[PDB]
């Protein structure tokens, strides 16, 4: 909608009612009249229609209570407090803007982060404006952690992340009016070739997708309604049921063959009981006819009461074969149906191996989008984030996404090259062992008084840990880490000196000849201004592909556009970069996944911070000193750039929740 | 989330009765019950004002007015079933005073 | 939450698919062989049937008689009137079967002459011992 309701829309939150965060910070308000919570509303969102409205300077809190009703003064300073509230938690005034009133310079409490990603980038500018002393300990010699973008020459392509998932709602339509982004639009129009290069027809294309669309279906009442979700005291994936699913259809297809093959021994038994009927009475008609002409011998009128045996054994015979007539039309109707319906069974229609190639492809798309195979997804909660999608179309950066981090960094303490070993936590500070990449013996040390880890998940279940905490985390810590999962995707990278596609295309899809491989180049696309293309490997394949050469994928690459497109319109390219984030120890796979057993809890407990023990016996409860952020934090928003951007902002406004005003004092 | 190319669309998702049933019931009540339906009082006024028209100064036993009582409630239930087969006959449900002059008419009463 | 158009799916095929792990191809087998025994059966009673059409060539042609197409008169004569009498007493109630035996006699006009000669000819009694056979 527009205005205040407008910009509760866009800052994620109801525009006629209140969250429970915001119940538990003023249980005063939610708990009063109704009134009092509409003026509250109001003013919320009028602040959010004014931050929207400008996020390239700051927006104050005099001018907006000066620009707000008239002369408004009929609250005892209520807009301070609020104002306050919302600018601290991310709601109002969220990313990062040039800030007006200048910054504290004595700064209050240290912080270190690990991790210069977007979650490990907003949390510490936000810190950092929020007066507190900030240094950034990044193990790769670049900012972005899981963003990266191949730049060389005029030859632009982002190894990790470059679309988004739409404007409505996203705080990064805001980044885009902060930081220079060129954002282009997807054309959803992506041609399918089979192996052979040629293209699927329109109806055969809009079947295979309706059928895909189908089989979804059925995952949906699989999972909502059958709860299908045992199977031998282990928990069901998704693969299992869409096989078994399409295994029924064909046992439908043979039962729709019985079926009528059992209609065929029914009618074909009443022929049979009909014809043996037309036997006997031809029989009888045939001794009828036999007896009468005896009787005809004989003249009428010489014999008596022969006019009423002659008559009556002749209209015997007349209705005898009256009937015989009807069942003779009855056999007329049978032989026209043994004629109509003999070559023309309601049958033979599975899904062969025509459809299944397109059906892979879609499965690989939706692996894609997971960046794991169908059979390690949650039956239950693989979707459980599809409520909080994002309005509009598809976008991508124009000129590589790394101009969001890069951007980020600016004014920021980021030690490039440190790769963080240990982090003690106890409860009087924290203390982070770090050493350089350069040389593993040169090692660094930083107190601090809380850490924010943005490290992935993947890193902490894998054992022997790659970073130690001190002390170690709690069982149910650990086991919510073991429990999830850490996906895996790749990309390709392919510059040419000329143009040889479609240029009005964006993407067009390649599918594969088995399911094993489904995920092996299934997808290219076009959207930067060199002409680049950007292959895609997903599924098992995809952690086969990164232990080949780059030569033997571009070759791949290149085999399978010389056979849609020719040899010579296929020239050679002049760059390759292919991706291998399993391989890369500062990532250990892509992008997080709800694995089989687990569920959105499971990123609710990576959201909340551990607590070390009392250091002396009998002191009171410490304050929590680790905190964790990244993508696999946040339950709404996982698996995306603006989800690990809202668990920085989180942590930030986490920061007032920890010191909880100055009443604990007095 | 992350389907950017062809989404996946599935894996989404006071009481009055009606006119005739008091009747009917009324009608069960009293095919089922004898008690004289004319009350007793009124009824014996009325047949002591068309006494004095045939004769003055009479005085009427007790039982010969139960008796003139019980024969008029008998030829007036008797008259009205003969009125309502006449209605019906007529393809209505609504007794009119053209059944009752009808069925006097087929009585012979002129 | 519904299955889809033409479209059946019941938690005891899922559950009878993964009972094991050789589970599909024994269901997939069973109904093969169900497949072979209907179309056995198929081509056995086709062979019957086609034998039974073998005993009924030529039809009733050389058993059919010609019409005795006759109009209907309006007098009944002492030989017509006997007729119909044993013709109910043979046929009953059967208009159409009286009417062809008599053969002048419409069915109209055999059904008139059950009222007026119900008594002169005793129909009653004639009925009630046809409907003793
Ligand atoms: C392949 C891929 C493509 C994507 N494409 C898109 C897209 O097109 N559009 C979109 O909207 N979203 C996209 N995303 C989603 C988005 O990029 C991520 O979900 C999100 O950015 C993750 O950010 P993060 O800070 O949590 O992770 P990271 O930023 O990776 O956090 C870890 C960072 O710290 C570094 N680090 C690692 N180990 C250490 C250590 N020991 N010490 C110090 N630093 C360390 C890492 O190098 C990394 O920079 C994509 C994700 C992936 C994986």
């Amino acid at each position: 909608p527009s205005g205040v309701e407008g910009a509760a829309f866009q800052s994620r939150l109801p525009h006629d009612r209140m969250t429970s965060q915001e119940a538990a910070c003023f249980p005063d308000i939610i708990s009063g009249p109704q009134q009092t919570q509409k003026v509250f509303l109001f003013i919320r969102n009028r602040t959010l229609q004014l931050w929207l409205d400008n996020p390239k300077i700051q927006l104050t809190f005099e001018a907006t209570l000066q620009q707000l009703e008239a002369p408004y003064n009929s609250d005892t300073v209520l807009v301070h407090r609020v104002h306050s509230y919302l600018e601290r938690h991310g709601l109002i005034n969220f990313g990062i803007y040039k800030r007006i009133k200048p910054l504290p310079t004595k700064k209050t409490g240290k912080v270190i982060i690990i991790g210069s990603g977007v979650s490990g980038l907003a949390a510490a500018r936000q810190l950092q404006s929020f007066g507190m002393d900030v240094t950034l300990l990044e193990a790769r010699d670049r900012v972005g952690g899981r963003v990266a973008t191949f730049r060389k020459g005029n030859y632009v392509a982002d190894l990790g992340a470059m679309v988004v998932t739409g404007l409505g709602g996203n705080p990064m339509a805001v980044v885009s009016k902060q930081v220079n982004m060129e954002l282009a639009k997807i054309k959803q129009k992506c041609p399918l070739y089979e192996a052979n290069g040629q293209a699927v027809p329109k109806e055969k294309d809009e079947m295979v997708e309706q059928e895909f669309n189908r089989l979804l279906e059925a995952t949906s009442y699989l999972s909502h309604q059958l709860d299908f979700n045992v199977l031998n005291n282990k928990p069901v994936s998704l693969g299992q049921a869409l096989e078994v699913v399409i295994q029924l259809q064909e046992k439908h297809v043979k039962d729709e063959q019985i079926e009528h093959w059992k209609k065929i021994v029914k009618t074909q038994e009443e022929l049979k009981e009909l014809l043996n009927k037309m036997v006997n009475l031809k029989e009888k008609i045939k001794e009828l006819h036999q007896q009468y002409k005896e009787a005809s011998e004989v003249k009428p009128p010489r014999d008596i009461t022969a006019e009423f045996l002659v008559k009556s054994k002749h209209r015997d015979l007349t209705a005898l074969c009256k009937e015989y007539d009807e069942l003779a039309e009855t056999q007329g109707k049978l032989e026209e149906k043994l004629q109509e319906l003999e070559a023309n069974p309601p049958s033979d229609v599975y899904l062969s191996s025509r459809d299944r190639q397109i059906l892979d492809w879609h499965f690989a798309n939706l692996e894609f989008a997971n960046a794991t195979p169908l059979s390690t997804l949650s039956l239950k909660h693989w979707d459980q984030d599809d409520d909080f999608e994002f309005t509009g179309s598809h976008l991508t950066v124009r000129n590589g996404y790394s101009c969001v981090p890069v951007a980020l960094a600016e004014g920021l303490d980021i030690k490039l090259n440190t790769a963080v070993r240990q982090v003690r936590y106890t409860a009087s500070g924290c203390e982070v062992i770090a050493v350089n990449t350069a040389s593993t013996s040169q090692t660094f040390i930083y107190k601090c008084d809380a850490v924010l880890c943005t490290l992935p998940l993947g890193v902490l279940k894998q054992q022997p840990p790659a970073v130690q905490f001190v002390p170690p985390l709690p069982e149910w810590k650990t086991s919510a880490v073991q429990r999830m999962g850490f996906g895996n995707l790749n990309k390709v990278v392919l510059c040419f000196d000329r143009v040889f596609w479609d240029p009005s295309v964006n993407l067009f899809g390649h599918v594969g000849s088995t399911t094993a491989s489904r995920g092996e180049l299934f997808l290219f696309w076009n959207l930067y201004k060199a002409p680049i293309l950007l292959a895609l490997v997903a599924g098992e394949a995809a952690g086969i592909m990164e232990a080949i050469s780059d030569a033997v994928i571009v070759g791949r690459c290149l085999a399978i556009l010389k056979g849609i497109f020719g040899s010579s319109a296929v020239p050679q390219p002049k760059e390759t970069v292919v991706s291998r984030w399993r391989a890369d120890p500062w990532a250990r796979g892509s992008y997080s996944y709800v694995a089989a057993g687990s569920s959105g809890n499971d990123y609710d407990l990576m959201a909340q911070p551990i607590t070390p023990g009392p250091s002396i016996p009998g002191a009171p409860q410490p304050i929590p000193r680790l905190f964790f952020a990244g993508e696999h934090t946040i339950r709404n928003y996982p698996a995306t750039v603006h989800g690990a951007l809202l668990s920085g902002l989180r942590e930030a406004g986490r920061i007032a929740d920890q010191f909880l005003g100055a009443m604990y004092t007095l | 989330t992350m389907q950017t190319a062809r989404k996946s669309t599935g894996g989404k998702a006071p009481h009055r009765y009606r006119p005739g049933t008091v009747a009917l019931r009324e009608i069960r009540r009293y095919q089922k019950s004898t008690e004289l339906l004319i009350r007793k009082l009124p009824f014996q006024r009325l047949v002591r004002e068309i006494a004095q028209d045939f004769k003055t100064d009479l005085r009427f036993q007790s039982s010969a007015v139960m008796a003139l009582q019980e024969a008029s409630e008998a030829y007036l239930v008797a008259l009205f079933e003969d009125t309502n087969l006449c209605a019906i006959h007529a393809k209505r449900v609504t007794i009119m005073p053209k059944d009752i002059q009808l069925a006097r008419r087929i009585r012979g009463e002129r | 939450r519904k299955p889809p158009k033409g479209m059946f799916l019941s938690q005891e095929d899922v559950e009878a698919v993964s009972a094991n792990a050789t589970a599909a191809t024994t269901v997939l087998r069973q109904l093969d062989m169900e497949l072979v025994s209907v179309k056995r059966q198929i081509q056995n009673i086709k062979q019957t049937n086609s034998a039974l059409k073998e005993k009924l060539d030529g039809g009733i042609e050389p058993y059919r008689l010609p019409e005795v197409i006759q109009k209907c008169n309006a007098r009944w004569t002492t030989e017509e009137q006997l007729l119909a009498v044993q013709a109910i007493r043979k046929y009953g109630r059967d208009f159409q079967a009286i009417s062809d035996v008599i053969g002048n006699k419409s069915v109209v006009q055999v059904k008139n002459f059950f009222v007026n000669y119900r008594r002169r000819f005793n129909i009653d009694e004639v009925l009630q011992e046809w409907e003793a056979e």
